[PDB]
């Protein structure tokens, strides 16, 4: 039952290592960006007064 | 409206209400055991890919319903955490069978857990007439897996059975004090471990749970009113 | 036979690694060095609700943000309205093992599962069970609805399954994992959805094709929670070492560790707030730990149960968060 | 990546000796009990031995003692086992395993399915 | 024939301050405990604070009769003092009767683990002090019958009054508020000391002991003396060497009674 196992474990492996991938510096600046285009909309970081709080 | 929404809410509550008063007078019990012990035999024995069973009995006009567990995998480090709030756990042993060292390793591995360390625990050793049996037979010995067996004697303030052969007694003290070694090495000082001797023609297993489940209850009672 | 293959594969894994470590220029460390911090958070409780009678194991927000369902195992199952603490419905169960609870997304079905390997559905709008799904070998552990008619289960038998509920067939199944899968998450496309296990690895899945996208490694011990970014690039873990990382799809490698040295116990749960900028963690030692998700430092804490943190929730506008445990209340942050 | 590799074994006469060897990489080896696990031709698997995470515990089965001995190595991140007296009846493969959480007392389980944290195993062979 | 107890005047002031001073912090850092330190809720709770609270009550009572000792005038009319000796029995009435409760409990709970399970409840807890509460402060009503006008009030009353209206509210605290509780409480604690020694427990017996016997030592002499009290006042014997003995013993208990309530929060608390 190995051999059908390492056959499988070798072809996903295969299918694995043909993809394109980019650079962290990229990913980074595009979390920043995300994080901070809506910096305020976020209630729980920037809280609202009590009179738009429903469980005031 | 709102009074619509507050009549339901207490209705809800008056239910919820009475089906605790019946959830909190009914002990629950885990059932653990191997596959070569007699554990079906042991459930068999109560009169009233699915993955699990119950079975409910009564003694005494006291309700215990007792769990059993069917189609799952070799590995049980995550469905286990779901008994920590039972009353106990009965642990059979086929003390005949070696795989004793198997047993050993499973008892170990359930007293120390973190999740489960203040449940206690009712030892089974089944199948006392095929050891006698393989005892007086003497084509088989104990010293070929526990060499320290040698070195053993039954201590002087022993009751055996009447009629009952020494070696029997030998065999059954050593056997016992093994699981008693390791119930008593760690410990906690908040759960205890009671051993019987079984087999499979008993009509006194669901009294003697009766008696240990009432010496656990007055345990707990007495550490909550704190006077032990 | 057997040795050729297990060469081949070492062959691949060092490509596969050397591929990798070839595109790490920097990190996320360096680059977010010159930002002003969160500071320090405060949040108080606002409401307690009461009625369990153990332990709870599972919930999940409704999304008009103002409805809750959650499960315990005395064998039931409550869903509450949390701006007036009243009492919308309580279900009885019919085994009591129950580990997983979701909730649908157009109001009208309730789901839940447990030991007995049944995925179970419940109609809130006609309270009886609709429907009763089986075929899985070993306990259910997690659940989410797509729509109305399809649904996606996680078992302790290593396998992940799709069902259409109408029909009642399992209509697809996905496979590769080599433990118990523990969680699952919902891209917000929903289309691909990411899976971890027990065996200290996460996967994302292609719905619509039945075929695995990518592998992640890089924990120490079991995976126990996971949930994704906001954007949906980007996932967080949690882990039996006491340690949550956030990993990236797009690169195709770990970005950051969030751990500290007083920390040595296990974590249960891990959740996003709207914009992404704070991560919350649900801890064994009894309480939660929010931190900050762009410089990996711990911003607050919320203590107040008194036995182990199971389960947390964020609502969909972000005003609240619910925490669950297993001293049998919930409570409301905000 | 959890990875942990075995050397040593191989064939020896009635009497003789042998020294095993495993080397892991991809988690803190100092903060995990280890264990050794082996395999007969036509059985299950047996638990062999048990050290704890300073050297102090050690544990053996009870038809080891007196002839197996255990050792840790924690800056080389190594484990050893020291096989003396070998007998015909010790023929089998052997396995390491490690527990699967740090800073725990109870151990994992030993299961012929896929444990994540074992390794391949070497191959004893005692005869003449 | 005669007698001379006017240290009793003395006597008095001397230890009843005493106890203002004691009991006034102990109870107060008890009630603050149940406040919040503990968080754990059970009958016990329960019944210890109503026994708190009935404490504290009975120790804010003491100055005025402390100022009426010490300055031998009442300048605030009747009501007043009338007032505060019903509340000084109705106190350390409860008090009994809520001892009495705890011990009951703890016989329920530790002889029969199955058959109790229907009757220990805390709503039933609730109940039951509830009605301590109503039968206790529903007995003092009477008092308000009297004139204690003699200032002076509730000294020297005229000869008519005791043989007609004080001897049978006598009677009825004695029959009602002493002697079965006594019963009750002796034979639950030989009933669990019994049921514990079949074949560590040293820790187990000396507690019951304890409260056994402070129970007795505080609480029998005073009753017994007050029985023989209202004996000697309704004139029913007339020999006087028993007539001196009984008036001259009667102040010098009574002491031990007001003593026991800075007893409870030290003995059935710390433990
Ligand atoms: C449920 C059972 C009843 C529990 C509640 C008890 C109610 C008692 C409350 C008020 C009744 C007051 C009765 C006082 C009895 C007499 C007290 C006393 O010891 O008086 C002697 C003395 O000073 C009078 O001065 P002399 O005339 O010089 O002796
Ligand atoms: C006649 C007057 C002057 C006596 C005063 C009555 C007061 C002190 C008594 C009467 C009813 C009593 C309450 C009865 C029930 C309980 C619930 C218990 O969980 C806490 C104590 C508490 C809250 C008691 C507090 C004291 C109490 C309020
Ligand atoms: C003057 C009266 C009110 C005193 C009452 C004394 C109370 C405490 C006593 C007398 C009657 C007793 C009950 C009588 C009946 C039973 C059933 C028995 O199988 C267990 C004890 C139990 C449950 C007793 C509990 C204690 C009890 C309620
Ligand atoms: C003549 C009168 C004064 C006798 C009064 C006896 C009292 C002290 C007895 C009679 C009834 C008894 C109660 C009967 C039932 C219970 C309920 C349990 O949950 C706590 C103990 C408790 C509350 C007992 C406490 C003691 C008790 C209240
Ligand atoms: C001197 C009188 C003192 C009265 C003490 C309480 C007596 C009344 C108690 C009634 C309830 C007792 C039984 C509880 C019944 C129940 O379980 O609900």
């Amino acid at each position: 039952a190995s051999i059908a196992q390492a056959r499988k474990l070798v072809e996903q492996l295969k299918m694995e290592a043909n993809i394109d991938r980019i650079k962290v510096s990229k990913a980074a600046a595009d979390l920043m960006a995300y994080c901070e285009a809506h910096a305020k909309e976020d209630p729980l970081l920037t809280p609202v007064p009590a009179s738009e709080n429903p469980f005031r | 409206e709102d009074k619509a929404a507050v009549e339901r809410s207490k209705m809800i509550e008056k239910q919820l209400q009475k089906d605790k008063q019946v959830y909190r007078r009914t002990l629950r019990l885990l059932l653990l055991g191997a596959d070569n012990s007699g554990k079906s035999t042991i459930v068999k024995q109560m009169r009233i890919t699915s993955g699990i069973f119950e079975t409910k009995f009564q003694v005494d006009k006291v309700n215990f319903h007792m769990f059993d567990v069917g189609a799952q995998r070799d590995e049980r480090r995550k469905w286990i955490q779901c008994f920590n709030d039972v009353t106990a756990i009965i642990f059979v042993v086929d003390s005949s069978d070696n795989r004793l060292q198997e047993a050993l390793n499973d008892f170990k591995s359930i007293w120390n857990n973190r999740w489960l360390r203040t449940i206690s625990v009712i030892l089974f050793l089944n199948k006392q007439d095929l050891l006698a049996e393989k005892v007086l037979a003497g084509k088989s010995k104990i010293e070929d897996y526990f060499p320290e067996f040698a070195r053993y004697t039954t201590p002087e303030d022993a009751t055996p059975e009447p009629g009952e052969d020494p070696r029997v007694t030998r065999a059954k003290y050593f056997i016992r004090k093994e699981f008693v070694d390791i119930s008593t090495a760690s410990g906690d000082g908040r759960h205890i471990c009671y051993p019987h001797f079984t087999c499979s023609v008993d009509t006194e297993n669901a009294r003697r749970i009766f008696n240990d489940c009432k010496d656990i209850i007055l345990q707990m009672n007495l550490r909550e009113y704190n006077l032990v | 036979e057997l040795d050729q293959l297990r060469q081949e594969a070492e062959q691949l894994k060092n490509q596969i690694r050397d591929a990798r470590k070839a595109c790490a220029d920097a990190t996320l460390s360096q680059i977010t060095n010159n930002i002003d911090p969160v500071g320090r958070i405060q949040m108080r409780t606002r409401r307690t609700l009461r009625g369990h009678l153990a332990k709870i194991y599972a919930m999940h927000w409704g999304t008009d943000s103002r409805l809750l369902v959650s499960a315990s195992q005395d064998g039931k199952l409550i869903i509450w309205d949390s701006y007036t603490t009243n009492k919308v419905h309580a279900i009885p169960l019919r085994s009591s093992w129950v580990m997983t609870c979701a909730y649908a997304p157009s109001g009208n079905y309730v789901a839940c599962g447990g030991l007995d390997n049944i995925c179970s559905i419940y109609n809130l709008k006609t309270v009886r069970v609709s429907r009763e799904l089986a075929g899985h070998t070993g306990y259910l552990s997690c659940c989410r609805f797509l729509d109305d008619n399809q649904i996606v289960t996680s078992s302790g038998d290593t396998t992940c399954a799709l069902w259409d509920i109408e029909t009642g067939q399992q209509t697809t199944t996905f496979t590769g994992h080599t433990g118990d899968v523990m969680s699952l998450s919902l891209a917000p496309d929903t289309r691909l959805f990411v899976s971890g296990a027990c065996d200290a690895s996460a996967k994302l899945w292609d719905v619509r094709e039945g075929m695995c996208r990518q592998t992640f490694t890089g924990h120490e011990s079991d995976i126990n929670a996971i949930c994704f970014f906001p954007n949906g690039n980007a996932f967080a873990t949690g882990s039996d070492d006491a340690t949550c990382r956030l990993f990236d799809l797009r690169a195709d490698q770990e970005l950051m560790t969030y751990s500290h040295d007083n920390i040595i116990c296990g974590i249960t749960s891990v959740s996003f707030s709207k914009s992404g900028r704070l991560l919350l963690a649900g801890y064994d030692d009894f309480n939660c730990n929010v931190w900050d998700a762009l410089k990996a430092d711990r911003a607050g804490v919320l203590a107040g149960h008194d036995n182990r943190v199971s389960c947390l929730g964020v609502t969909d506008d972000g005003m609240a968060v619910a925490t669950g445990s297993w001293d049998s209340f919930l409570k409301i942050w905000n | 990546q959890v990875q942990l590799q075995e050397s040593g074994g191989g064939l020896v006469q009635p009497g003789g000796s042998l020294r095993l060897s495993c080397a892991a990489s991809g988690f803190t080896f100092s903060n995990y009990k280890m264990n050794w696990v082996r395999q007969a031709p036509g059985k299950g698997l047996e638990w062999v031995s048990d050290i704890s995470q300073s050297g102090a515990s050690i544990s053996y089965t009870g038809s080891v003692k007196g002839r197996f001995t255990i050792s840790r190595d924690n800056a080389k991140n190594t484990l050893y086992l020291q096989m003396n007296s070998l007998k015909p009846e010790d023929t089998a493969v052997y396995y390491c395993a490690r527990c699967p959480a740090p800073f725990t007392r109870d151990c994992f389980d030993v299961t012929s399915t896929t444990y994540a944290y074992r390794g391949q195993g070497t191959q004893v062979t005692v005869s003449s | 024939c005669f007698y001379n107890d006017s240290f009793k005047y003395t006597l008095y002031g001397c230890m009843f301050s005493m106890v203002f001073v004691l009991g006034l912090i102990s109870n107060c850092v008890a009630i603050y405990i149940f406040a919040c330190v503990l968080k754990v809720r059970n009958e016990t709770t329960t019944y210890m604070i109503n026994l708190a609270m009935s404490d504290l009550l009975f120790v804010f009572t003491l100055p005025f009769r402390i100022f009426y000792f010490t300055t031998r005038n009442w300048p605030f009319g009747d009501l007043l003092c009338k007032i505060s000796v019903m509340l000084f029995y109705t106190n350390m009435y409860g008090s009994i009767l809520f001892l009495t409760c705890i011990s009951v409990d703890r016989f329920l709970a530790i002889v029969y683990p199955f058959k109790s399970k229907t009757l220990r409840t805390k709503r039933n807890a609730k109940i039951v002090c509830t009605g301590v509460w109503l039968t206790v402060i529903g007995g003092s009503a009477p008092a308000v019958f009297v004139q204690s006008t003699h200032r002076a009030c509730f000294e020297n009353f005229p000869e008519a009054t005791w043989k007609t209206y004080l001897s049978r509210i006598v009677i009825f605290i004695e029959i009602v508020g002493f002697f079965i509780p006594l019963i009750l409480n002796v034979t639950c604690s030989s009933m669990v000391l019994k049921t514990l020694t079949k074949p560590n427990k040293t820790k187990v017996l000396k507690m019951i002991f304890v409260h056994l016997i402070i129970f007795c030592f505080c609480f029998v002499p005073y009753n017994i003396n007050l029985i023989l009290y209202s004996l000697v006042r309704t004139q029913t014997f007339v020999n006087c060497s028993v007539v001196a003995a009984v008036r001259t013993m009667y102040p010098i208990t009574l002491c031990i009674a007001v003593s026991n309530c800075c007893f409870d929060p030290i003995v059935y608390y710390f433990t």
